């Protein structure tokens, strides 16, 4: 019975899902601001 | 707060005083002195010996008497990983504290003790299995770059605890890594008294013994016991004590009347010696009841001979320093009573180990594992400081047959070599032996290795053959008065056993037809001297 | 609400008792008397014997009947696993309940039990040498550790069986570790009337089992007979007393005439146990009618002489306290009656246990093999109060041939052993 062995192992970035485009919310800021000014 | 009683290990007094030595010395004295000399610290400690004896109490204690950290414990083979490079990895993680103490607090840190259990499951010898199973070859290559490498390291401490010392890797035994190797060996009575001290101090503290329990009996009367043995005993011994009262006959009830006079008397250690606890390095009276089946009888003067001569021999090797090993051979002819008088020459002796090498149980062996076992008994046999052994029918043990003829030559070299090997300096060996042809064991020139000879004589004469029947106590009254005016007339040539044998045969005829068909038997048989 | 009666263990008072006392005398004793003496737990049981004589049983209701938590169970080799450090992994997993209860709750906590099945599956002797050895050695090493250790735990018990009690190793049955060892065997007459008493206790109770039936008699009738067989009896009667009242057999209905009549009487009981159950250490009818092919002749004066003479050594061998082993020989020309004379002695002397050894199921073996073969015949009848073994052409076992001469010498070694070695006391 031969046995006792071993591997090796590789991942993925499986985080794909962009997350930039609603970090842009300076421009509401910008706008409440002048309406405050 | 250290004070040496409260350890609790008893019979090591001398292993404690050369491990405190050499290993804690250099580290309770003032420190301007331990620089000048300038000397580094012991890194290690070793421990081996046979099951039982108290190895890990003694690392355990260890660990409890400095005042230093947690110590960390590895349990066996705890580190293996299936992935690649893991296994490393868990053996780096456990220098990481001590050399990052050592980086920064210089030569003020304190002490990391580090305890291997069972070192000898990770850390066998290298390039054993064609580079090793592949994970046994990189893991004491990092044990042995960590323990001692290019960086420093001085405030480290390595326990391990081993059964078998010789498979360890040999790199990492050399005094700059495990270094103080000690055993742990068997007690002699005043360790047996001192153990029975310790495990029997907290019930003396409250009157639970009665007095009449004498501990120096108990001491002398267990030969070659181990601390777990005695501890078992002990324990043993309560629970008889303890089950008097408690009843399970039909629904278990404590009764709580009588347990306020609870009390272990004697009888209860007795009972316990009797049918519990059996030793491993000593004896016991079932090989004796096994072999002495029908005890002995002095049926003449040659008896008492044979007694005497063994005796002397006993005597020799008991008291003589120039030769620590002595054998002798018993022979005579077939069904004489050989087996019977060896073990009782053996039994009166008072040795602490006696064992019996016989081939009733090795029943088709090849002769390798023949070899074996007789290697390991004589193995067994070189750790006490006096020692019996007796080998048996030894034609049956080298599978002789006169046709040919055909027999075993390497169980007959080993038994060749094995009558001229000494034990280890300071002990006492004996060996006896027993066969049925001498004529044979004198062709290969097996009477050289014996030292001396005695002879098994048969039943000779009409006199001794009634006084034999006498003593077994079959034919009474008349019955006598016939065979005593039939044998004497004539000579006689016959053994016990066989006379046993023929006893019990006539007794099953008719009241009135037993000596007729009895001196049938005994002349038929033929005497032929 | 535990009491023994319901246990439904019979023949086994001495053993229970034993284990009773050395293992749980301690645990239900007042916790500070037990307190005052310093003593602590025994920690393991180990049970062998032959197969059929009631191992699971015990250990099945010993986890029973115990307020401890539902027991573990590991059935045979399931540990095991081809990667790296897989097995160990395998074996912590059982102990660390106890190590976390045992950190938290201190001197309070339950009790925790593991049930090993076959246990010499696993663990065998280490070895010396560096050679063999292979996944035994790691797991081995890995219990010992676990066991008994540097941290110590006081809330365990471990219980094994095993029908091979000389494989496993020295270190693990040593006092502290697994130290009560007890054997199972055979019963005797008290032990098979409390079995047939323990199974046949139901059907009394509704007035199912017929009056004719005597359960002392059935006790006597069966010699050498284990637990399992005396179930098996009592099974196969029911079968036989139910399959009597269907007479659509060709198809599958139910008369319901005469169902409320249904009874198990004393037919069924003798023609089960005459046909059904064939015993394992018994006497069996079939040798004695194909070695016997057409009966003993009284052709003259010698056949009663040989009959004598075998009828007083049968005697001799059951009275006498010195000799408790007898042998014989019989021997004389070629086709002239050997075997079967043999076959005759042996039938007509009433030895619960009765077996031959002849060479003819031997075809093709080798010295190992025979040697295996007449080491086991032998084993099994140094298990009965009462034996006769028959060993029948001898020359035909040791392979002898004029020419040269050549023969076995192993085989010849082995009987020359066994022909002179006594068997346990009593027997
Ligand atoms: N000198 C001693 N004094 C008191 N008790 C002792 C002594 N030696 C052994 N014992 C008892 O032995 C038991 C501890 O045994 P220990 O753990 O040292 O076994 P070991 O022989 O080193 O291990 P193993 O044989 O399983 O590899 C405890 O019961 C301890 O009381
Ligand atoms: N005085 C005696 N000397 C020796 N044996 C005796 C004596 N009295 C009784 N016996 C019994 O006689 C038997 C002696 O037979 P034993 O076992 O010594 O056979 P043996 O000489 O080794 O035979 P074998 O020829 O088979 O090797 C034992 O039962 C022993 O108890
Ligand atoms: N002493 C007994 N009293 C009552 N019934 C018994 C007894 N011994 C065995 N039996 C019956 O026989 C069955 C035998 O099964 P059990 O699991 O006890 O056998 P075993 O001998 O442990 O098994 P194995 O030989 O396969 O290891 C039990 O389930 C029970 O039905
Ligand atoms: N009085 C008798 N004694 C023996 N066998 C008899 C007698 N009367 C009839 N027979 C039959 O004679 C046959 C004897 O053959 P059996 O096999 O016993 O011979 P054997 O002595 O073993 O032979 P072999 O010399 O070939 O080994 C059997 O069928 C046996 O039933």
């Amino acid at each position: 019975a031969s046995g006792i062995i071993m591997d090796s192992s590789i991942s993925k970035q499986a985080l794909s899902e962009i997350e930039t485009r609603h970090s842009e919310i300076i421009k509401l800021e910008n706008s409440i601001r002048e309406l405050h000014d | 707060d250290w004070n040496f009683e409260k350890m609790g290990i008893g019979g090591l007094d001398k292993e404690f005083s050369d491990i405190f030595r050499r290993a804690f010395a250099s580290r309770v004295f003032p420190p301007e002195i331990v620089e000048q000399m300038g000397c580094k610290h012991v890194k290690g400690i070793l421990l081996y010996g046979p099951p039982g004896c108290g190895k890990t109490l003694l690392a355990r204690q260890i660990g409890k008497m400095l005042n230093a950290r947690e110590p960390k414990v590895v349990n066996g083979p705890e580190i293996l990983n299936k992935y690649v490079g893991e296994s490393e990895a868990n053996i780096r993680k456990l220098f990481a504290d001590a050399e990052e103490e050592q980086r920064r607090l210089g030569a003020n840190s304190g002490l990391h003790i580090i305890i291997f259990d069972e070192i000898d499951a990770i850390c066998k010898q290298r390039g054993s299995m064609a580079g090793s199973t592949g994970v046994h070859d990189t893991v004491v290559n990092q044990l042995l770059s960590k323990i001692d490498g290019v960086e420093q390291l001085n405030n480290i401490l390595v326990i391990g605890m081993t059964n078998r010392p010789d498979l360890i890797d040999e790199a990492l035994l050399r005094p700059g890594r495990l270094e103080v190797k000690m055993e742990i060996g068997l007690p002699d009575e005043k360790g047996r008294l001192q153990i029975l001290h310790i495990h029997t101090a907290r019930m003396r503290g409250h009157q639970l013994l009665s007095a009449d329990v004498d501990i120096k009996e108990l001491a002398v009367e267990t030969k070659n016991f181990s601390g777990a043995e005695l501890e078992g005993l002990v324990r043993a011994a309560q629970s008889t004590a303890m089950n008097r009262h408690i009843k399970a006959s039909t629904k278990v009830e404590v009764d709580m009347e009588k347990a306020e006079s609870l009390q272990v008397t004697r009888g209860d250690f007795l009972a316990s010696l009797e049918n519990d606890i059996k030793p491993a390095f000593g004896t016991n009276q079932e090989d004796y009841a096994s072999y002495i089946m029908n005890g002995i009888i002095k049926w003449g003067d040659p008896v008492t001979r044979v007694l005497d001569d063994g005796e002397l021999l006993v005597q020799q090797t008991k008291n003589s320093d120039r030769t620590p090993l002595v054998s002798v051979l018993l022979e005579g002819p077939p069904h004489s009573g050989k087996t019977a008088l060896a073990a009782k020459i053996a039994e009166e002796s008072n040795f602490p180990f006696i064992k019996i090498c016989s081939p009733d149980k090795m029943i088709g062996f090849s002769e390798t594992a023949k070899c074996q076992a007789m290697k390991k008994i004589f193995d067994d046999a070189y750790k006490s400081q006096l020692s019996c052994v007796v080998v048996d029918d030894i034609e049956r043990l080298l599978d002789y047959v006169p046709i040919g003829p055909r027999f075993s030559n390497l169980v007959l070299q080993a038994l060749l070599v094995l009558l001229k090997k000494a034990p280890p300096q300071g002990r006492k060996l004996l060996i006896i032996g027993t066969t049925s042809r001498k004529d044979v064991l004198q062709e290969m020139e097996m009477l050289n290795a014996f030292s001396t000879t005695i002879h098994v004589p048969n039943i000779a004469t009409g006199e001794q053959l009634l006084e034999a029947l006498e003593l077994l106590g079959n034919f009474k009254d008349k019955e006598r008065t016939t065979i005593a005016q039939q044998v004497k007339g004539k000579k006689v040539w016959i053994g016990i056993k066989k006379l046993l044998m023929l006893i019990e045969m006539s007794l099953q005829m008719d009241p009135e037809y037993r000596v007729r068909k009895f001196l049938a038997l005994l002349r038929e048989e033929g005497a032929s001297p």
